[PDB]
């Protein structure tokens, strides 16, 4: 049962 | 980068989720670049045992991601339509 209000996962990566 | 049960063991549940998320994310991102963070977040609510299995089973991951995308799209479109 999936939750579309789930928090965004933030990887320990570089962004941009 | 392969993940073992021993790596997850005795680590805070929040950090178990981060560990699993770091391995799932590049795969989910490959599948749906524009939805990667959101779909990974949705999947991370699943039991860790099932997530470990998904990391070893591309078809299983594909099925679950397909489900998450359908659920996310419908949620976003319904909410937009209600306010439109
Ligand atoms: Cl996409």
């Amino acid at each position: 049962n999936l939750n579309p209000n789930a928090a965004e996962f933030v990887p320990g990566v570089k962004y941009g | 980068s392969p993940l073992t049960a021993s790596m997850l063991a005795s680590a805070p549940p929040q950090e178990q989720k981060q560990m699993l998320g770091e391995r799932l994310f590049p795969l989910i991102q490959a599948m749906h670049p524009t939805l990667a963070g959101k779909i990974t977040g949705m999947l991370l609510e699943i039991d860790n045992s099932e997530l470990l299995h998904m990391l070893e089973s591309p078809e299983s991951l594909r099925s679950k991601v397909d489900e998450a995308v359908a659920v996310l799209q419908a949620h976003q479109a319904k909410e937009a339509a209600q306010k439109a």
